């Protein structure tokens, strides 16, 4: 694992263990442990039900901070059935968490933009608010209260006038709870990150269980020109020692093969000689060794299951 | 040629043959093309009037003709008159031709520029060097008959085809292979080149032969290491390169033309390994004794002669007896061979058909 | 992505609309199977 998909893998889980309940964090965190994984084995490794399993699959899947992918599958025993998987599409996920957190910090700014304007007014009957330029046009005659529309009857201020530090309050919160965010998307802009495929993701694939029914493989049809929306993502060194023996042996050899190159290139025989008169053509030491090694012995004592396959 | 040794652009090359007929619409450009496609006067088709014109109307530079010796001919020579250009190169190897045409070449592009020596060429690894060499296959004593009684037609086809001459290809053959030699063996009798093919298993091309088919031939040859040997005709007399050729062989041939022998041997001067020690090439010219042939044999060698080449006669193949199989060994093949080449002189009635 | 690069912050995406997913008779025949198609040297 490169060390950009830790910094990714954190900023998941950062984001889910903070803007998400419990069990929410028990699926992604279970497809991040592992690459694709089936629903059938997501349900047996949580141990959750179909009915509660859905809400959760189903907003992970809403953020994009999962993706899904079905495909039909063939066992050799039993009826033809569509399978489901579940990865993490990496540039997908980087880009709804970078837009949620735009978002929130832009949403709490212009509130509190607002709450720093002038109150306004309500009517107490219609539940109808008006704006201080609004309420400007329904004064009555005697200039001393606002009178609705509708109802004729006299405005009443509005509240939000003492939240002007609140509001501020709560910015100052969220810029801190949420600097991890900050800090790692910081990071992956530097780096590339390369977009997941189910293929891809099979690439790190740890097995959850030791017989499961799915079959993590990806053998796409043949020739087929169907593209479905959003399923496509932008020598042996042999050494050989030589011993005296071989080097002398090399070396007839390298004689051989000379004296072969010459033969190929000398002339032949009719070319040699004038072929005038020839008819014409148609149709014991060892012993003494020892007693030498003996006295010189002497001496020194003296001085002291058929599928096809190809090989590879 | 032209585009691997200087920076011609290909998209400035078309080349006017029978198969492609487009002109290149740039400004200048060059045009290849040849004289069957340029000299004539009668039919041409649609596609290639239009190409004509456009030759014509334009005002070249400069014309290259190669083998000038064939541009003094009745036709081939109208097109230097056609075609407009200021300056007129002509290259050729052997400047000879039977008829006295020869000295026309004068005012139809000019005089005679620069001559180089072949010996002085071949000392200096330039060409390669051939050991020269004129077999004498004895005409066997059935065959010799028949070309007594025969007339002069008939008997060409007699001593081109006699078993000694079959015996001596097959030996040549097999000993230069077993050498590592690359042969070429020429026949300008078509019968006799495609019955020693077939009798050999080996690629043979001639003049029906579609542009693809030889060329595919040709690449064969020149880097398939089975396919060692070929069997040409007349066209590739002339102005065809292989660099690998190191043999040559000839079973028949045109009369007493002296040029044809100098062509084919330049074939094999241009061998790639004919700087490496001791090397020599070889051309062998199979030849019946008491025939004809002897006296065209012994004149179709005279500019070469001049040049410096000498031909060394060759009675006796030393060890051609000792050879497994012979073709033709039996008196029985002979004499059936003998005969073989002897014998060679209501829209609704529809469906009723 | 294109909204998120009008406020300024390069997206870790691209639209999947910008995935570009990407003669006759023959002269000589007694040599049927041997010659090898040396087209290009
Ligand atoms: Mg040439
Ligand atoms: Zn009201």
């Amino acid at each position: 694992d490169r060390p950009i998909d830790d910094i990714v893998k954190n900023l998941l889980k950062f984001v889910v263990r903070g803007f998400y309940g419990g069990s929410f964090v028990l699926v992604l965190d279970a497809i991040l442990f592992h690459s694709v994984l089936a629903e059938d084995d997501l349900k047996q490794l949580l141990s959750i039900n179909k009915t509660e399993l859905g809400p959760l699959i189903a907003r992970l899947r809403s953020d994009r901070l999962i993706s899904i992918h079905k495909q039909r599958e063939y066992p050799p025993n039993s009826k033809s059935v569509e399978r489901v998987y579940y990865y993490v599409k990496y540039p997908h996920a980087i880009d709804a968490i970078k837009w949620k957190v735009h978002q929130v910090v832009q949403r709490l700014k212009d509130d509190l933009d607002k709450n720093s304007e002038p109150n306004g007014y309500m009517c107490p009957i219609c539940l109808t608010k008006y704006t201080q330029l609004e309420a400007v046009q329904l004064l009555n005659f005697d200039r001393t209260e606002f009178l609705c529309s509708l109802c004729d009857e006299p405005l009443v201020e509005d509240d939000s006038g003492k939240k002007n530090k609140e509001k501020q309050d709560k910015l100052n919160r969220l810029m801190d709870q949420i600097q991890p965010i900050i800090d790692s998307l910081k990071k992956i802009d530097d780096s590339r990150i390369e977009e997941n495929t189910f293929e891809i993701a099979l690439a790190r694939l740890i097995p959850p269980q030791n017989q499961s029914h799915a079959a993590y493989t990806y053998n796409p049809k043949k020739g087929s020109t169907m593209f479905r929306p959003g399923d496509s993502a932008p020598a042996t060194l042999h050494i050989n020692i030589t011993t005296a023996s071989d080097e002398v042996a090399q070396r007839e050899l390298q004689e051989r093969q000379a004296e072969e190159k010459r033969k190929q290139n000398a002339v032949p025989e009719w070319h040699k000689q004038s072929t005038i008169g020839k008819t014409a053509l148609g149709r014991e030491e060892r012993e003494n060794e020892k007693t030498l090694n003996d006295y010189y012995a002497a001496l020194a004592k003296k001085q002291a299951l058929e599928d096809e396959f190809e090989d590879v | 040629q032209f585009l691997q040794w200087c920076t011609l652009q290909p998209e400035n090359c078309a080349v006017f043959t029978s198969d492609n007929k487009e002109m290149f619409q740039t400004e200048s450009g060059l045009v290849v093309s040849t004289y069957s496609m340029v000299a004539n006067t009668r039919n041409r088709s649609h596609d290639s009037q239009k190409v004509m014109d456009f030759l014509t109307g334009r005002e070249w530079g400069f014309i290259i003709l190669d083998e000038v010796h064939v541009v003094p001919a009745a036709m081939f020579r109208r097109v230097v008159s056609t075609i407009a250009a200021h300056a007129k190169l002509g290259l050729t190897a052997t400047l000879v031709r039977e008829d006295d045409k020869i000295g026309d070449l004068n005012f139809l592009i000019g005089p005679k520029l620069y001559e180089a020596n072949w010996m002085e060429l071949s000392q200096k690894g330039h060409i390669a060097n051939v050991q020269c060499a004129e077999v004498w296959c004895p005409m066997t004593a059935e065959f010799y008959q028949e070309y007594l009684r025969e007339t002069a037609r008939k008997r060409m086809l007699l001593y081109i085809m006699n078993p000694t001459k079959f015996q001596a290809c097959q030996f040549l053959i097999q000993y230069h292979e077993r050498r590592g030699d690359k042969i070429i063996v020429f026949s300008d009798n078509v019968y006799a080149l495609q019955e020693y093919a077939l009798k050999m298993g080996k690629p043979f091309i001639y003049g029906s032969t579609p542009q693809q088919e030889r060329m595919n031939i040709l690449q064969n040859f020149q880097y398939n290491d089975q396919i060692n040997t070929i069997f040409l005709s007349k066209v590739g007399d002339t102005s065809i390169d292989l660099p690998e050729a190191t043999c040559l062989i000839q079973i028949s041939s045109h009369y007493g033309s002296r040029r044809q022998e100098a062509q084919r041997l330049g074939r094999i001067l241009r061998a790639k390994r004919r700087n490496d020690e001791g090397f020599n090439a070889f051309f062998y010219s199979l030849v019946s004794k008491d025939t004809q042939e002897m006296y065209y044999s012994t004149k179709r060698q005279a500019f070469l002669v001049d040049q410096g080449y000498a031909f060394k006669v060759i009675t006796h193949l030393h060890g051609m007896e000792n050879i497994p199989n012979l073709a033709y060994a039996s008196p029985r093949e002979r004499r059936e061979l003998l005969q073989e080449v002897l014998l060679k002189n209501h829209p609704l009635i529809r469906k009723m058909y | 992505p294109r909204k998120l690069q009008d406020l300024g912050l390069k997206p870790a995406s691209v639209d999947p609309a910008t995935i570009k997913r990407q003669k006759g008779k023959i002269t000589n025949t007694h040599m049927t199977g041997i010659l090898k198609d040396y087209s290009h040297r």
